[PDB]
């Protein structure tokens, strides 16, 4: 394992695999569609999610008044990943702390009560990565949530893996497709988006696009602090190579993410320490 | 001359931002908090205030200017 359980929780050992599916050798209805490319020009939609088919799925809430704030993601059994401009954004006088929030897991319906199916989680500790640039370009868009107790998993509540070195080379390339999800529906959306090139990326917008990022879409003609994620062909876990920070609908649409590879030494750091 | 590899031998004395901000002391409390778990290369000499590139930065040097998340700023040098 990569994270000290002590500290991290359990869960990392069995990441990536849901309970749902690849735990039942099953496939949800559009995975295929990360290996297959169309080029019949089919207007790439968000359509309804499968149920158990993001059990690393978060909600983060204002606690009171009770408001849907941004999406994040569970990577352990007490730890979640969001991005930090959710919780930090001095412009707009934002500056969201623990006792301010709570987190929803296990969620299909982003409107009713799940009885006996999602959990709700106070907060014990925010981390915002010290050098996220909310003064130029959202750069190291990142922050972790410690969850003030550990949530149990189930069918529809399990950790996203994070990925090493090897699977950020073999996966984040561009071309290859990964998968966004978040929140008039009523359900969790699901898309499925590929990569672009960072020259390209670079192309579309004016903000200063760094390393610590890479883009996803189609060109024009949110669910922020979402996972953006990738099912691994090698051992077949599903692993979170991204986190939606800005720019993931059919107009046209370049999304762009947190290269979470990129800050999982600052991850490894914070954790290993609280 | 120019400034090669992005700064990350920069050895000058500019302790200010491009926007005007003095540069705070590597040695500060709150400086040490901001870079505490932050991955820099050690053989970048962090020294008074000046600005430098410890973390491989693309864009180049820079320096805290406050002790909160985001509170840095990079330095006008003219690279390679």
């Amino acid at each position: 394992t990569f994270f000290n359980p002590r500290t991290f929780g359990s869960g990392e050992a069995d990441c990536g695999l849901r309970p749902l599916f690849e735990k039942k050798s099953l496939e949800d209805k559009t995975e295929r569609e990360l290996l297959e490319s169309y080029i019949d020009g089919r207007i790439v939609e968000g359509s309804d999610a499968e149920i158990g088919m993001s059990p690393w799925q978060v909600m983060l809430f204002r606690k009171s008044p009770q408001e849907l704030l941004c999406g994040a993601s569970l990577i352990s059994d007490r730890w979640v990943l969001t991005a930090a401009h959710c919780l930090l954004y001095p412009p707009w006088d934002k500056n969201f702390t623990e006792n301010d929030l709570l987190v929803r897991i296990g969620k299909h319906s982003r409107t009713r009560y799940e009885r006996n199916i999602e959990k709700i989680s106070m907060l014990e500790k925010i981390y915002i990565h010290p050098r996220y640039n909310w003064r130029e370009n959202l750069d190291r868009d990142i922050a972790l949530m410690k969850l003030k107790k550990p949530v149990a998993f189930s069918d529809y509540i399990h950790p996203v893996c994070l990925p090493d070195r090897e699977t950020a080379a073999s996966l984040l390339q561009a071309g290859y497709k990964g998968r966004v999800t978040g929140w008039q529906p009523s359900v969790l959306q699901v898309v499925n988006l590929p990569i672009v090139e960072r020259p390209v990326c670079k192309d579309s917008t004016r903000i200063r696009i760094t390393d610590n990022m890479f883009c996803a879409g189609y060109k024009p003609d949110g669910d922020a602090g979402g996972p953006f994620v990738m099912k691994s062909p090698f051992n077949n876990r599903w692993y979170q190579m991204g986190i939606v920070s800005w720019g993931c609908d059919r107009d046209g649409k370049y999304g762009f993410y947190t290269h979470v590879f990129r800050l999982k030494k600052w991850i490894q750091k914070v954790i290993d320490q609280f | 001359q120019c400034v090669p590899d992005r700064g990350q031998q920069y050895q000058g004395r500019l302790a200010v931002t491009t926007h005007g901000l003095p540069c705070l002391a590597w040695a500060s409390a709150q400086a040490k908090a901001l870079s505490k778990h932050q991955d820099f290369n050690s053989a970048v000499q962090l020294v008074e205030n000046f600005c430098r590139n410890p973390d491989g930065d693309e864009e180049g040097v820079w320096c805290y200017v406050a002790g909160k998340p985001g509170d840095f700023g990079y330095c006008d040098l003219n690279y390679c």
